[PDB]
């Protein structure tokens, strides 16, 4: 069953948790191709793993950096959990080091970009192409909150597009390991869930109120809650309102009433049958569950490519000399990394 | 329009994270 599959899932994830991998590469094994997008405190680049000739995503961190924004933590927090997981659509970290200057991460590889790109550039996706992503990440999000995470930056931002058309929900910054209620204000405004806005303790209910938003957003080409400044976004979505175009079907309509519930004793995913209240909805009753996550269902967008290390799907970035100090930077705060 | 309201915001774009 699921629930025994996630069980060994968590054995496996557990001893990896207690044990973390540490210094499995090293910058020179790495040649440097591409910056495929940037951060506050660093950036990820394409890069080719010379003795075998792989290429990866490495996200390169500036210590400094992270300590300037209050972000160690966290930071630490992303590498221990990603070193730890395994998960079809996720990216694991393949190899973690670091140097004087900086922290490196090394991850498999998403050639198709950001689903952002693609749903800016087209303007919506219809129901069932919605519905094939919103399915990966219901069960992305079954796994990690089994495992006692929570993910806490949804968005279309973060879910890059694999060879294969599949999703690769990416961006663990602010990813936790918790088993009670978690306080930091953190997320992006659009997403943000009424409790972090109000302050309040809360919980992996986040996590399925920014799937409600993410599915609007995909369905109709624009968030539920927007507008020129983040105060006013904050003040819609506490308000308790959300319009629905008139092209989103009946199912489609109920879901994201239920997903984007302001009170927790509603929310879907947060209730007595946690997600397959979400699983067994009707919006979902043509989704095959185990056919998503076999990776057998057929995308319904597949994206262009020239070839290996092609990077057309992503926006040009500024290229920056990785500058790697003489003395050593913030060697305590990192020590574990 | 909500899409030409949309179009025509500020948060067309990219939108960063926020934290505390
Ligand atoms: N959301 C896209 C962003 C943004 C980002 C986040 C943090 C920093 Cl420090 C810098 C940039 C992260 C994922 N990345 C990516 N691209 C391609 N394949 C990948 N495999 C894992 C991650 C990744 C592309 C860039
Ligand atoms: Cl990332």
């Amino acid at each position: 069953s699921v629930k025994e599959f996630l069980a060994k899932a968590k054995e496996d994830f557990l001893k990896k948790w207690e044990n973390p991998a540490q210094n499995t590469a090293h910058l020179d094994q790495f040649e440097r191709i591409k910056t495929l997008g940037t951060g506050s405190f660093g950036r990820v680049m394409l890069v080719k793993h010379m003795e075998t000739g792989n290429h990866y995503a490495m996200k390169i961190l500036d210590k400094q950096k992270v300590v300037k924004l209050k972000q160690i933590e966290h930071t630490l927090n992303e590498k221990r959990i990603l070193q730890a997981v395994n998960f079809p659509f996720l990216t694991k970290l393949e190899f973690s080091f670091k140097d004087n200057s900086n922290l490196y991460m090394v991850m498999e590889y998403a050639p198709g970009g950001e689903m952002f790109s693609h749903l800016r550039r087209i303007g919506r996706f219809s129901e069932p192409h919605a519905r094939f992503y919103a399915a990966q990440i219901v069960l992305t999000f079954e796994y990690l909150h089994s495992l006692d995470l929570i993910y806490r930056d949804l968005k279309p931002e973060n879910l890059m597009i694999d060879q294969q058309g599949y999703i690769k929900v990416t961006d663990f910054g602010f990813a936790k390991r918790v088993k009670g209620r978690t306080w930091t204000l953190c997320g992006t405004p659009e997403y943000l869930a009424p409790e972090i806005i109000l302050s309040k303790g809360y919980n992996k209910a986040v996590d399925w109120w920014a799937l409600g938003v993410l599915i609007y957003e995909m369905a109709a080409g624009y968030p539920p809650f927007f507008a020129d400044q983040p105060i006013q976004i904050y003040e819609k979505i506490v308000s308790g309102k959300v319009r629905f175009p008139s092209h989103f079907s009946s199912d489609l309509k109920d879901l994201l009433r239920n997903l984007l519930q302001v009170d927790l004793t509603k929310r879907f995913g947060n209730l007595k049958n946690g997600v397959n209240d979400i699983k067994n909805h009707k919006w979902f009753a043509t989704t095959d569950w185990i056919a998503i996550y076999q990776r057998k269902v057929e995308a319904p967008f597949i994206p262009k490519f020239k070839g290996p290390g092609d990077t057309s799907n992503f926006d040009d970035y500024e290229e920056e000399e990785i500058r790697v100090s003489i003395n050593e930077k913030c060697g305590k705060e990192f020590s574990e990394f | 329009t909500t899409y030409a309201d949309f179009i025509a915001s500020g948060r067309t774009g990219r939108r960063n994270a926020i934290h505390d």
